[PDB]
Order: C-alpha cells, then sequence, then structure tokens
C-alpha cells in the first residue's frame, strides 16, 4: 500500500499542488508537474494500491484558481478506467 | 528496436502504426508489469510502453474535427520510465516531448 496526503489549506498554488503531490506520491525528478504528467505518472510510475487523502479540498479549489478539481479529476478518470485508487475527502 | 525519436516517427510515417517494440500499458500489465518496481525488461524483453490513447489534457496539441491522439515511450530500454514520448494523431501529426509533456516540437 502507498498513501499520500495532501492538506489543501496549505496548498499555495497549482504548481504547488503539483510540488506536493511530487513528493506524496514519490514521483520522478523529472515529473512535468501538469495534468498529462500526472495522469502518466498515476498510470505507469506509482506505486499500487494507492490511497489518497485530500483534506479540506475545498480551500485547496480556491488557493489553485479551480485547477485542484481537474488534478482530482485526473485521480478519478484513472480509478474509474480500472487503477486501484481510493479517495478520501475529508 | 525501434525507439528513437526519428526511429519511430518514420516508421509511424510508413506504417501507420507503432514498431513492433510497443506494448500498451494495459497489455504490459498483463505480462506482469509492475512500473514501481520498473520490471519492464524483466517481463517484456526488449518491450516500451506505447499504443496508449493520450487525451492532451493540457491542450497543447492542435485540435481538430476527429483528430485523436496517442501516445509510446521514446529511448526506453530498462529499469524506471523516463521523459521522453512522441505524440501522434489520427492524422498522422507527429510531435515529441523530453519534459514530460510540458512542451512539445512537432516532428512530422
Amino acid at each position: 500500500m502507498k498513501k499520500a496526503v495532501i492538506n489543501g489549506e496549505q496548498i499555495r498554488s497549482i504548481s504547488d499542488l503539483h510540488q506536493t503531490l511530487k513528493k506524496e506520491l514519490a514521483l520522478p525528478e523529472y515529473y512535468g508537474e501538469n495534468l498529462d504528467a500526472l495522469w502518466d505518472a498515476l498510470t505507469g510510475w506509482v506505486e499500487y494500491p494507492l490511497v489518497l487523502e485530500w483534506r479540506q479540498f475545498e480551500q485547496s479549489k480556491q488557493l489553485t484558481e479551480n485547477g485542484a478539481e481537474s488534478v482530482l479529476q485526473v485521480f478519478r478518470e484513472a480509478k474509474a478506467e480500472g487503477a486501484d485508487i481510493t479517495i478520501i475527502l475529508s | 528496436v525501434i525507439n528513437t525519436f526519428d526511429g519511430v516517427a518514420d516508421y509511424l510515417q510508413t506504417y501507420h502504426k507503432l514498431p513492433d517494440n510497443y506494448i500498451t500499458k494495459s497489455e504490459a500489465q498483463a505480462l506482469g508489469w509492475v512500473a514501481s518496481k520498473g520490471n519492464l525488461c524483466d517481463v517484456a524483453p526488449g518491450k516500451s510502453i506505447g499504443g496508449d490513447i493520450f487525451s492532451n489534457r493540457e491542450g497543447k496539441l492542435p485540435g481538430k474535427s476527429g483528430r485523436t491522439w496517442r501516445e509510446a515511450d521514446i529511448n526506453y530500454t530498462c529499469g524506471f520510465r523516463n521523459s521522453d514520448r512522441i505524440l501522434y494523431s489520427s492524422d498522422w501529426l507527429i510531435y515529441k516531448t523530453t519534459d514530460h509533456y510540458q512542451t512539445f516540437t512537432k516532428i512530422r
């Protein structure tokens, strides 16, 4: 198992969000910090089974010009396409 | 194997398909590929990940009616996946990225 935790109220920007995911998910140094890079990481790099706990999501949505939702959506698409992802919105 | 930018692009334009050394993520997984272990060469000797749908999520590649995109890994030999990809459309536009999808430059 492998667990990433996002403290959404500590997210500073969409860039900072990608940098948090990169640490929390042990992504490669070259991680492109964009939505296609994130998709590639979740479907051909990241360790499974994967648990994502995203705390205070609404704060992170406001701290990132709404970019937080498109980042969440990548996880939901990977899961919906069969990736073994458990998503916690707390 | 055919796995360089010009190699795969030449081959894509000539045959309208990827070279034989490519398998999709789902086909590799069914061979036992555990991406976090970096074990592709152990379960699929000589193969590279390629052929999967590319959704162009940041919208940097040009859109057109009825155009869809696909991707393949470039310069992969063994171990963990690298940052290089070739991107080719259903009407045979071909782009490349070497910075994990941050930027794309057209090649064909």
